[PDB]
């Protein structure tokens, strides 16, 4: 069994640079008939994967002459020399010399853009949720930039964890910023026991974590 | 025109049994290798098995042996596979994809792809709840305010506001699925404060499956 890793996870870029893309296998994808047997693949969000390379270097039929790729034994890299706007998207590499054939957890390509802090806003659960049983607190952080964002949720200034779901944005095509939403879930009577529900947002645009929250009855 | 057609989405109790199909077209079914992959939702891409439509010979990948079988049928040009005893991680995208071996080897060919949603709910229309800040305030430029679309089954609401004519700084999150198997999402906008109470804002969520059509007006 091989193991296919990809670096960078993510990777921020932006239209006209040269990015560079690396796999590594745990062992030489080199064959005997001299073909390094390895696949890059590039997958659009809610779409099939498509060739890209086959055997390590040579260029898919109808993929962009943009693309190229090289490697030695285990590290190997596609390269877009111009990337274009219809370039960002996921790509994976995959080995097909043993079985099972593998692929890399996939590095995705963002648009690269200033540093944003992102404008933070908490909603309280509406009178009509808490009249049917469940309350759930929503923490908004909108348009920033990079992704890389930690949602705290405190109640009466005690950490929750374990009872909130994140959900982000796909980056947006105008300002290429993100944003996120939190949904912290109580039952109505764990709700109406504490009074304070913070919001403790981390983030690289802003030098001190900000914390937005409201009190129980009070709105 | 070479194309590999897999069958539509399905929905499946945990515990029951799914086939999908990929038909094949353009060009000689019994040259090329039938390989079928897996992609779940927030995930990379994995690997399930390799049949020959010359001869029905298989390969398996160690976590999907006795689970997963592969089939053909030559008289048809059609692949399938059969997952049993579904559960939920089960739920994911499903590929087919070919893989050229004349005078190389090269996956350049996939399907469409089927979706596989292991889930045990049943269809529910959401229940639409207003997202507004405890107190309007006038210290902040702009206001943020939504619409929490809880609880519904399946995928998916189109969350509108004012019927359209709002759409600059609207942001509708991807739904996530909730513990219950039921799925929940927010949609949020971004407005100008002062005008927080002459302008009338409403989100109008639209849920084919249960045929709900919800507007609600926020604050």
């Amino acid at each position: 069994d091989i193991q296919m890793t990809q670096s960078p996870s993510t990777l921020s870029a932006s239209v006209g640079d040269r990015v560079t893309i690396t796999c590594r296998s745990s062992k030489s994808l080199l064959h005997s008939n001299g073909d390094t047997f390895l696949y890059w693949f590039q997958q659009k969000p809610g779409k099939a994967p498509k060739l890209l390379m086959y055997r390590m270097s040579n260029l898919a039929s109808g993929v962009p002459s943009r693309f190229s790729g090289s490697g030695s034994g285990t590290e190997f890299t596609l390269t877009i020399s111009s990337l274009q706007p219809d370039d960002f998207a996921t790509y994976y590499c995959m080995q097909h010399l043993e079985y099972p054939f593998t692929f890399g957890q996939g590095t995705k390509v963002e648009v690269k853009r200033t540093v944003a802090a992102p404008s933070v806003f908490i909603f309280p659960p509406s009178d009509e949720q808490l009249k049917s049983g469940t309350a759930s607190v929503v923490c908004l952080l909108n348009n920033f930039y990079p992704r890389e964002a930690k949602v705290q949720w405190k109640v009466d200034n005690a950490l929750q964890s374990g009872n909130s779901q994140e959900s982000v944005t796909e980056q947006d095509s105008k300002d290429s910023t993100y944003s996120l939403s939190s949904t912290l879930t109580l039952s109505k009577a764990d709700y109406e026991k504490h009074k304070v529900y913070a919001c403790e947002v981390t983030h690289q645009g802003l030098s001190s974590p900000v914390t937005k929250s409201f009190n129980r009855g009070e709105c | 025109e070479i194309q590999l057609v897999q069958s539509g989405a399905e929905v499946k109790k945990p515990g029951s049994s799914v086939k999908v199909s990929c038909k094949a077209s353009g060009y000689t079914f019994t040259d090329y290798y039938i390989n079928w992959m897996r992609q779940a939702p927030g995930q990379g891409l994995e690997w399930i098995g390799w049949i020959d439509p010359g001869s029905g010979n298989t390969k398996y990948n160690e976590k999907f042996k006795g689970r997963a079988t592969l089939t053909v049928d030559t008289s048809t040009n059609t692949a399938y596979m059969e997952l049993s005893s579904l559960r939920s991680e089960d739920t994911a995208f499903y590929f087919c994809a070919r893989e050229k071996t004349t005078y190389y080897y090269a996956m350049d060919y996939w399907g469409q792809g089927t979706l596989v949603t292991v889930s045990s709910a049943s269809t529910k229309g959401p229940s639409v709840f207003p997202l507004a800040p405890c107190s309007r305030s006038t210290s902040e430029s702009t206001a943020a305010l939504g619409c929490l679309v809880k609880d519904y089954f399946p995928e998916p609401v189109t969350v509108s506001w004012n019927s359209g004519a709002l759409t600059s700084g609207v942001h509708t999150f991807p739904a996530v699925l909730q513990s219950s198997g039921l799925y929940s999402l927010s949609s949020v906008v971004t407005v100008p404060s002062s005008s927080l109470g002459t302008k009338t804002y409403t989100c109008n969520v639209d849920h084919k499956p249960s045929n709900t059509k919800v507007d609600k007006r926020v604050e």
